[PDB]
């Protein structure tokens, strides 16, 4: 149960982030950066 | 009883000749000779020259023959000595029999099954090992089947002969006598258009058909020694594709690769990658890669070893997907 | 240097293929021995059908230039080769026609309104009524020949006393399928009759450039089966040839190849072909006089078996029926993409089930 | 310099007949008649029957004649009256000429070009309008070119004819004389295996070929009225594909759809989709969808309208990808 | 009821195809009137080549069983129809061979070691030296026929006074390409020699099941070209038939079909169960006495042109040349994917350019 595709998936894994914790404003893409910041 | 693939094919033909007087087997040297690889051995002696017979040397004529016979109620099971000779009969198969039900608004149908060996790795002369199933896979009205095991071989042929629309049964040359397997005596069918899981896995899905299933299984056993759990799914029908099984498997693992013996610009791998991408792309952790042969003509016999995709190619690519 | 008798070989061989004729240009019987056993009533029915087919040809052309019909291959001039050959058959015989042989399947049992649907391009035109042994017109030259040998072999295995008959043209004799068909039919000694309609042209190409064989009938020698060349403008000769062939076949003696020498007064097809670009206008008047309707009309009028009163009664009945077939084809419900999907397989595979749903919604708005 | 596509075709043939004495034009009804659609009109009367001639009715024969002539140094330009009839010449095209250079290790080669019209929309009889580009696209050793405008047609044909390897040149029936465009007189060439941007866009990339290009542009104008800026790419060579131009465009819009007239299980859309997913996977924002025809046999003339995809289906699929 | 003369028709065509022979099974000349003009030194050269070719077959079989050669189709018993036919050609004539016609191309210029690489499956074996007019053996039965009509039409256009010759088997006459080929050559009046080697079997299928025609030579009639049936175990006869056919062609008179009646002493091929496939062996002994070498041997000895000392010489020479060719085939370097890719095109398309870098690296370490 995690919708994101597909570079969002590789971008979160490259920054050491688990995509499950973030709340996709739209399945993420630019909100992962917001996670890394806070 | 333990059987090889060629023995499973033989017994399935016998089961059908016996259950239906409309079934007929014919082609180049399929009679007294019993075929190039003994697939029809002993059938003519048991059922007579009326049911199992030979024909002049002309593929186009064998195909036309089958059409007429089916217009007269029979259930033809013709044979092309090697699938590299299908170019000779493309019009009958794709321009004729696959369109007859459609062309007659249901009035006539073509309950025909074409058998034909193909595949490399045995040193055959030119145009004997080519993989052209990609061609027949493109014609609406056909079903293309490619077994990889004796069990699957018997059940599918019976299912292919009973179907009332055209079916092409491709038998890989290398799989004819490479291994035995327990196969129930008597009739049983395997639905056409259903894939199956050969090896259960949780880390990566390997999609294959034909003799690449074996190679994939050998790579899977190697990947295991490093903690990589690969799930091997065998298509067993390349047209139509069993979407539900493929997609259901990839959504569980998130990673996947497709493997074919045919050149990159041929085969059905591209169709597989396309269906996957448009139905589960939101589950893919990495791109679905392809393992295929160079886009050149089928190699001269002595170079097969370095041209055909083997288990090592599957391993390298499988890693590439895990480390993407 | 030593010489081989090549020139004598090509001559003697074609000597075995003289044109079979019964009725000449003026309608006189020049071959009494081969005269067929037909009653005065059968003779009048043969004429009624030829006059009727000529009217259908003229009406088709007219309805095509009006948009009412689509694809159409004229047949004016080939009435004997097509109708008199069909007259020699029985209901149980199987016909494998080519694109120009629509007249044969009409008379064999196909409702005329369905022929017009075949021209327009509608699947209901091809749904042959059960019990009527025919295939829709074949478009790919050669294919009906190798399919006829199968049908013929099929009839033989069931023990039926019927034949498979098939037609094609002069250009079709150059195809690879033409040769494999009569060769397979011969190797299996099957009841098939192969009819070649030499109308001297393949679209714009003259038959003289297709092959160097003196005749087309001699091509049967390659298969080892007997061949006969006959006057395609002679109805009584086409009927006798096909009659002898049918008998030989139902007696299990093998296939036969029949080459009729006929002609087409009209365009290759109604698409855009223009005959003035490849054949003489004075060459169209040489065959104008050899019209099968003209000679057969005189033959009958000489026996008091035909009057212009009976001919106009047939012209009327023809127009009236053409008019009804046309109204029936218009009343046919339009074609839907779901209708094209339903007739693809007996049981729909996965990819068509999806599409079926997808197009079932798009057709409900 | 306004020409229809058939005129550009004839002009390109006139030019090559003058510059290269080795060029020959042949097939069914291409001499005195000038062809079914008058593509070879006036040529025989100007260059002679020894260079422009009719042949007996037999595709298989025409293909075997072309191979032989090439071995004697000529540069053949045969014609298959309609591409639906390519099933008769399948062996000469794919089993022969495409493999001659490889088979002879470069000793012989086939400077051959096969002209052939295809496509639907003008109500033709059975097997005339079929789209079978996908069959020849799977045979390595061949190049398949498909133009969509008068300008692209002339320059591609010249490059095709000049190519020293086999090339299949498909001309769409509906584009023959449906519209006019500016075409410079004289020789000029356009590289084979190169696509061109027909319209610059910023929101989505629409890839097509043949008569679907027009529909795509048609669809792009409607979409502009809705704020969606579409980039239309014409492949112009369906084999090989211009990967750089395709990818370059997708890695700018991040979204895309592929449009073709052929059946979904046919055509070449599957390979373009597969290629995009393997190279631009990190730039995609939505799954790459295809716009294609239903998987049934090419429809009886009367049902072309409801069966053939048009600009309205491209409008719909484009919105799905944008609203993803 | 009327009857067509179908029985008489088949008898008259048969009379037109008598078996042509110069030397009987004893070495005696039974046809002085047609004896070819050959000097003493040409007859000796014709024998040396036939003995040499028989030795090649024996070694090729041995080497294949040793796993030192790959695909191979035995030619023993067919030396007259193969070697004596090629002996009538000139250096500029183009040969389009079948999978069993390796001898012919060896004598026409293809180095022996390159014929072993062909067998093994190595591209260098197919790289024919420039100026030697031949194609590598054709596997697709029938394709070489439609291709010869092209090469031929070509020679005619350049004005060159050469001929295109091609070979196929009895089974091959059933293929549609066989028919299209000789018919196309006839329509264009092209200089082509079509040879059919009738050794009575297509794998396990006897020729009597291939067609109901009594001679394969009568198939020429469907093309309208001269046909000749010759004794396939008669060296001088096959030489004369091809020579006459060469003169006729180079004079712009057209193609000719030649059917030879020979036989094979060994298996169909050496591929699978073929070496153990059923063989009559009652039928073998019979054709064993008809051996081409046997009768030509006696023909020359009677003229004091062949001793048992020249035979041994040629046998030792062929054995030594065979040993160095098989050695040279071993020294040719293994093939790589890059070699096979560089020969796909003149200019590499993007997909292969990219694939070239991948295998380049996977090669070097
Ligand atoms: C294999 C093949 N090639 C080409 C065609 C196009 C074609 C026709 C369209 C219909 O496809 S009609 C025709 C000429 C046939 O000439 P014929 O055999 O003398 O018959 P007739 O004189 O009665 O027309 C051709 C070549 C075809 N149908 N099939
Ligand atoms: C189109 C086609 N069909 C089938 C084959 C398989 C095949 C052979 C493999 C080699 O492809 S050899 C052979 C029998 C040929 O018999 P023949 O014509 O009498 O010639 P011969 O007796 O010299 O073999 C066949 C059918 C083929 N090569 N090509
Ligand atoms: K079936
Ligand atoms: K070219
Ligand atoms: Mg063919
Ligand atoms: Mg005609
Ligand atoms: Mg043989």
């Amino acid at each position: 149960r995690v919708i994101a595709m597909p570079s969002v998936r590789k971008y979160a894994r490259e920054k050491g982030v688990d995509i499950r914790l973030v709340q996709g404003t739209g399945k993420n893409g630019r909100v992962l950066k917001e996670d890394i910041d806070a | 009883a333990q059987m090889t693939m060629v023995q499973a094919i033989t017994d399935a033909l016998r089961i059908e000749l016996k259950n239906d007087p409309n079934v007929l087997i014919f082609g180049e040297d399929v009679g007294v000779n019993g075929g190039v690889f003994r697939a029809t051995e002993g059938l003519q002696a048991e059922f007579g020259e009326d049911r199992v017979f030979d024909t002049p040397l002309a593929e186009s004529g064998i195909g036309g023959l089958a059409i007429g016979l089916a217009l007269q109620g029979f259930r033809p099971v013709p044979e092309i000595q090697f699938f590299g000779f299908v170019y000779e009969v493309m019009d009958s198969i794709c321009g004729q029999m696959a369109r007859i039900r459609y062309r007659t608004g249901g009035r006539y149908h073509m309950p025909i099954t074409i058998r034909s060996p193909f595949g490399g790795g045995v040193h055959t002369p030119e145009l004997h090992s080519d993989s052209l199933e990609g061609l027949v896979a493109q014609q609406p009205g056909l079903k293309v089947v490619i077994p990889s095991t004796p069990y699957d071989a018997k059940g599918l042929l019976i299912s292919a002969i009973r179907d009332n629309d055209p079916v092409i049964f491709l038998e890989h040359l290398k799989l004819y006598r490479s291994f035995r397997q327990e196969v129930p005596e008597g009739e049983y069918t395997i639905p056409i258009g259903k894939a199956d899981i050969k090896r259960e896995g949780k880390d990566i899905t390997i999609i294959a058909y034909g003799a690449m299933v074996h190679e994939s299984l050998k790579a899977a056993a190697e990947l295991e020694k490093e903690g990589i759990s690969a799930e091997v799914v065998d298509l067993r029908t390349v047209q139509p594709l069993d979407i539900e099984t493929i997609i259901g498997s990839v959504e569980k693992t998130g990673r996947a690769i497709v493997v074919q013996e045919a050149q990159r610009q041929a085969g059905i791998a591209a169709n597989v990658v396309a269906e996957i991408n448009e139905r589960a792309i939101l589950s893919l952790e990495a791109p679905v890669l392809r393992v295929a042969a160079p886009d050149t003509v089928y190699p001269f016999a002595q170079a097969e070893s370095v041209w055909l995709p083997n288990f090592k190619d599957v391993i390298e690519t499988a890693k590439k997907v895990m480390n993407f | 240097t030593f010489q081989f008798p090549f020139a004598e070989q090509l001559e003697k061989v074609a000597e075995q293929f003289p044109t079979f004729q019964i009725l000449n240009e003026e309608g006189e019987v020049v071959n009494e021995e081969a005269m067929p056993e037909l009653s005065d009533e059968q003779l009048k029915e043969l004429m009624r059908r030829m006059v009727y087919t000529r009217i259908l040809d003229q009406r088709s052309i007219s309805l095509n230039r009006q948009g009412r019909l689509g694809f159409y291959a004229p047949t004016a001039g080939q009435e004997a080769s097509q109708i008199a050959s069909h007259f020699a058959l029985e209901k149980e015989d199987f016909i494998l026609p080519g694109y120009r042989d629509v007249p044969q399947i009409i008379w064999h049992g196909l409702p005329l309104y369905q022929a017009f649907l075949f021209s327009r391009g509608h699947f209901h035109g091809n749904q042959i009524p059960e019990g009527v042994n025919v295939l829709p017109p074949q478009i790919i030259i050669g294919a009906q020949y190798i399919q006829a040998a199968g049908v013929a072999l099929g009839l033989k295995m069931r023990g039926k006393k019927a034949v498979a008959i098939t037609y094609t043209g002069d250009g079709g004799t150059s195809q690879g399928d033409f040769y494999e068909g009569i060769n397979f039919a011969g190797a299996f000694k099957a009841p098939a009759i192969f009819v070649v309609q030499n109308n001297r042209f393949a679209i714009s190409t003259p038959v003289e450039k297709q092959t160097v064989a003196k005749t087309l009938a001699q091509k049967a020698v390659a298969a080892g089966i007997p061949g006969i060349q006959v006057d395609g403008m002679d109805p009584l000769a086409v009927y006798a040839a096909v009659k002898a062939a049918r008998e030989r076949a139902i007696n299990g003696e093998g296939p036969t190849l029949i080459e009729t020498l006929c002609f087409r007064y009209g365009p290759h097809t109604m698409s855009g072909d223009d005959p003035t670009r490849y054949r003489s206008k004075e060459l169209e008047n040489e065959w104008a006089k050899k019209d099968p309707l003209v000679r057969f009309r005189k033959f009958l009028e000489a026996k008091g078996l035909w009057s212009e009163e009976e001919e106009n009664n047939v012209i009327e009945q023809a127009k009236e029926e053409i008019k009804e077939a046309i109204k029936k084809a218009d009343e046919t419900p339009k074609q839907k993409v779901t209708d094209l999907i339903s007739i693809m397989f007996e049981e729909l595979p996965f990819n068509l089930k999806e599409q079926y749903e997808i197009y079932k919604e798009k057709e409900s708005k």
